[PDB]
């Protein structure tokens, strides 16, 4: 669901701008707050094009909608190549001495979209 | 409630255990009767194993199953596991509750007295059933076929019952129980394998058996003539690919195993074929009484399904017997659910009545309620 | 550092190719499946076509000679 | 990973039944119990549950190898929501965050229990 | 150096997977050409079957009543 | 019967087609409703030429009469051989899994058109 019959987001907004104010969330800090929720958001427009690279049990992930997984990592401010490589595909190795990554090799999907 | 009470229909075997909702006509739930245990042992955490597998769930992952057979046609090598499969049909398949609806089951005719009351008693004395009754296999498909004077031959999987009701029932006898059917032949099939560097050991394979079976096995038109034709690889061998990964072009294995029906000499009996017990069964009767039974054989259950039944009755008996009256041998649609047709009938009547058992009736006239009130 | 580069070029060649023939493959797959399903249903009937008339030309044969 | 919720529901009915406090449709001979569902008593009344999500749902489980490419950024939003490891939490680390449920519930009773 | 290997590793999959794929899709591909043909054959002598034994279906009939 | 001496049904027709519209079925509705008697008429002129397969006492089903056979499958939009196989020879085998039909033999002509 989205819509409630209930409450009114649209006209409760202008109003609550008041209460952030009244603790001190000038328009400066709700601004800065917003971006936390746009990658919460960058987040959620990010799925999984079940990649069909394997032919029948397992499969891979690959993103075919590259502008909304961009959207994020431009906005995570990081690598968008790294970004898929390092979570697509987990590093395991911490030795003491501290790790050495980028070693592995693809999951299914559910697991996928779990760890997601 | 209203215009509803529900009665489940069952007819359980040696094959398969039929069931269905309420009034229906074909059988909607049904699964293979097998109950077995972990061999493998469970990986006993991965699931304290239990559940010896039963339903469309066990059939489905045998292998690893040691299937264990309670009911070989007839006797019962075990009751205890019974209940465990009664525990799969109304409560994983039907979805309801025997402390709620009525139950009709199937009865096979001269079946020990002990086991009236050891079934009864598992209903009634522990799991409440407000009401139930047994009727008897063959007479339900007289019914439902649509005839009133015939000599049925009901064999689905189980016994063969040679029963000439065409009138009414419990008179002399005329009838005939044999071990000689389904299960029968599937244990020997890979007797007669070994000769061809197959053999299909235990119970997990034995059922794959069955499968291969109602696909391609068939009866010979006559095994004398054919014996000649045997030349010729057009009509005798088969291609069956295995679907686990095997190549098996049978050709004299699909009517030399059947043959045993009409042949008991390959089983160790002195019993004839299955049209000489039908003259003595006959015989036994009236003479005025025979003319128009010849005039309309019935012949159901899954036995008659297979691919030259019918036309082979028709050239042995007409030659040694009564030459006057018309020969035809009725073969319904489904012959084999005829028995679950007639079934679902008498479940659905309300004339019914005065014949079941209540709950109340029980504890009046104590266990012998059953052998008081039926017969 | 070029080499890294070029190496590249070369990769996206054979994903598309194993994808768009995997594509075909699953349709041809799916093709057979069907066409195999109506020929051991056309095999039945052709059987048991070939049962009918074994017993109408047997049944014919007896006719005839009633009739003469 | 194997044991999916329909499993874990199959080993309490066998594990339990027989402890106070709960039911089903295979002990309890009553067809108001779903064979997809099972019953539960409380401290007095009757609730019947299911078993969607269960495992996933509780879980949560997140590892380095996906944090740590988080925690490593030079964005000072980012990296927020990663604090300098552990804010009055520590104790282990790696145990999923269902059974850190658990953790969270008992140090509220355990500070509940010491005072007036 | 190490991304090149990586990167170079893939492409021996993606060209291991391409060549296997697309080797068996052609020769899946052209045995459906063989079962296709042997569908429309088997579907036409049933054809010649069926008609067959509907004429002695005819047959049969007109024979029994000239007997009778 | 057919003609009834007190209805005149040829000079009601279009009395009735003015209250036809009175409600709201205008000549778009009106032929979209004859197709349907017309499928029950198409039924009407099907009936089975006792097929003389059988040499003596049951019987098969035939239809010697084609067009008329035809005519119903044409406007039902169906295919005209398995109309044929699927009602002249009834299917059973619904094991919940949920039925594989086709199995069947002939029967007599009386439940044949019972079943009509
Ligand atoms: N079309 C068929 N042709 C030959 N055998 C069949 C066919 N359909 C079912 N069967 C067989 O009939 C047997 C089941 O018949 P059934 O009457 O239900 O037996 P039971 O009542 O003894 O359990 C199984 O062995 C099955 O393989
Ligand atoms: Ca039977």
């Amino acid at each position: 669901c989205f819509d409630v019959s209930t409450i009114d987001d649209s006209g409760e907004f202008k109003i609550i701008v008041k209460a952030m104010e009244t603790l001190g969330l000038k328009e400066s800090d709700q601004n800065s707050i917003w971006r936390i929720l746009a990658a919460i958001l960058h987040i959620g427009n990010i799925t999984f094009a079940e990649a069909a690279e394997q032919r029948t049990g397992t499969t891979t992930v690959k993103v075919s909608d590259t502008k909304s997984l961009a959207a994020a990592a431009s906005c995570l401010k990081t690598d968008q190549q790294s970004l898929s490589i390092a979570l697509c595909y987990r590093s395991i190795s911490t030795g003491v001495g501290k790790r050495c990554e980028v070693i592995s090799v693809p999951m299914d999907c559910n697991q996928a979209a779990y760890s997601r | 409630d209203e215009d509803e009470t529900t009665a489940l229909v069952c007819d359980n075997g040696s094959g398969l255990v039929k069931a269905g909702f309420a009034g229906d006509d074909a059988p909607r739930a049904v699964f293979p009767s097998i109950v077995g245990r972990p061999r493998h042992q469970g990986v006993m955490v991965g699931m304290g194993q239990k559940d010896s597998y039963v339903g469309d769930e066990a059939q489905s992952k045998r292998g690893i199953l040691t299937l264990k057979y309670p009911i070989e046609h007839g006797i019962i090598t075990n009751w205890d596991d019974m209940e465990k499969i009664w525990h799969h049909t109304f409560y994983n398949e039907l979805r309801v509750a025997p402390e709620e609806h009525p139950t009709l089951l199937t009865e096979a005719p001269l079946n020990p007295k002990a086991n009236r009351e050891k079934m009864t008693q598992i209903m009634f004395e522990t799991f409440n059933v407000p009401a139930m009754y047994v009727a008897i296999q063959a007479v339900l498909s007289l019914y439902a076929s649509g005839r009133t004077t015939g000599i049925v031959l009901d064999s689905g999987d189980g016994v063969t019952h040679n029963v000439p009701i065409y009138e009414g029932y419990a008179l002399p006898h005329a009838i005939m129980r044999l071990d000689l059917a389904g299960r029968d032949l599937t244990d020997y099939l890979m007797k007669i394998l070994t000769e061809r560097g197959y053999s299909f050991v235990t119970t997990a394979e034995r059922e794959i058996v069955r499968d291969i079976k109602e696909k391609l096995c068939y009866v010979a038109l006559d095994f004398e003539n054919e014996m000649a034709t045997a030349a010729s690889s057009s009509s005798l061998e088969k291609s069956y690919e295995l679907p686990d990964g095997q190549v098996i072009t049978i050709g004299n294995e699909r009517f030399r195993c059947p043959e045993t029906l009409f042949q008991p000499s390959f089983i160790g009996m002195e019993s004839a074929g299955i049209h000489e017990t039908t003259y003595n069964s006959i015989m036994k009767c009236d003479i005025d009484i025979r003319k128009d039974l010849y005039a309309n054989n019935v012949m159901s259950g899954g036995t008659t399904m297979y691919p030259g039944i019918a036309d082979r009755m028709q050239k042995e008996i007409t030659a040694l017997a009564p030459s006057t009256m018309k020969i035809k041998i009725i073969a319904p649609p489904e012959r084999k659910y005829s028995v679950w047709i007639g079934g679902s009938i008498l479940a659905s009547l309300s004339t019914f009545q005065q014949m079941w058992i209540t709950k109340q009736e029980y504890d009046e006239a104590g266990p012998s309620i059953v052998h008081r009130k039926c017969f | 550092a070029r080499k890294l580069v070029i190496i590249e070029s070369d990769l996206e060649r054979a994903e598309e190719r194993a994808e768009l023939s995997e594509g075909k493959c699953a349709e041809l797959e799916e093709e057979l499946k069907t066409v195999t399903n109506n020929l051991k249903s056309l095999e039945a009937q052709a059987e048991k076509y070939s049962q009918k008339e074994d017993k109408y030309e047997e049944e014919i044969k007896v006719l005839s000679d009633k009739l003469k | 990973a194997k044991s999916t919720d329909q499993t874990f529901l199959d080993s309490i009915c066998k594990q339990f039944e027989k402890n106070p406090h709960l039911q089903s449709y295979v002990v309890s001979k009553d067809r108001s119990i779903g064979d997809t569902c099972f019953r539960l008593k409380h401290y007095a009344g009757d609730v019947t549950y299911d078993v969607r999500g269960f495992l996933d749902k509780n879980k949560d489980t997140l590892f380095g190898d996906l944090i740590s490419s988080m925690q490593s950024s030079s964005d000072p939003l980012v990296q927020g929501l990663f604090p300098p490891t552990r804010p009055e939490d520590s104790k282990k680390r790696p145990e999923t965050a269902g059974s850190q449920f658990r953790n969270a519930m008992n140090a509220l009773i355990t500070t509940l229990l010491a005072c007036s």
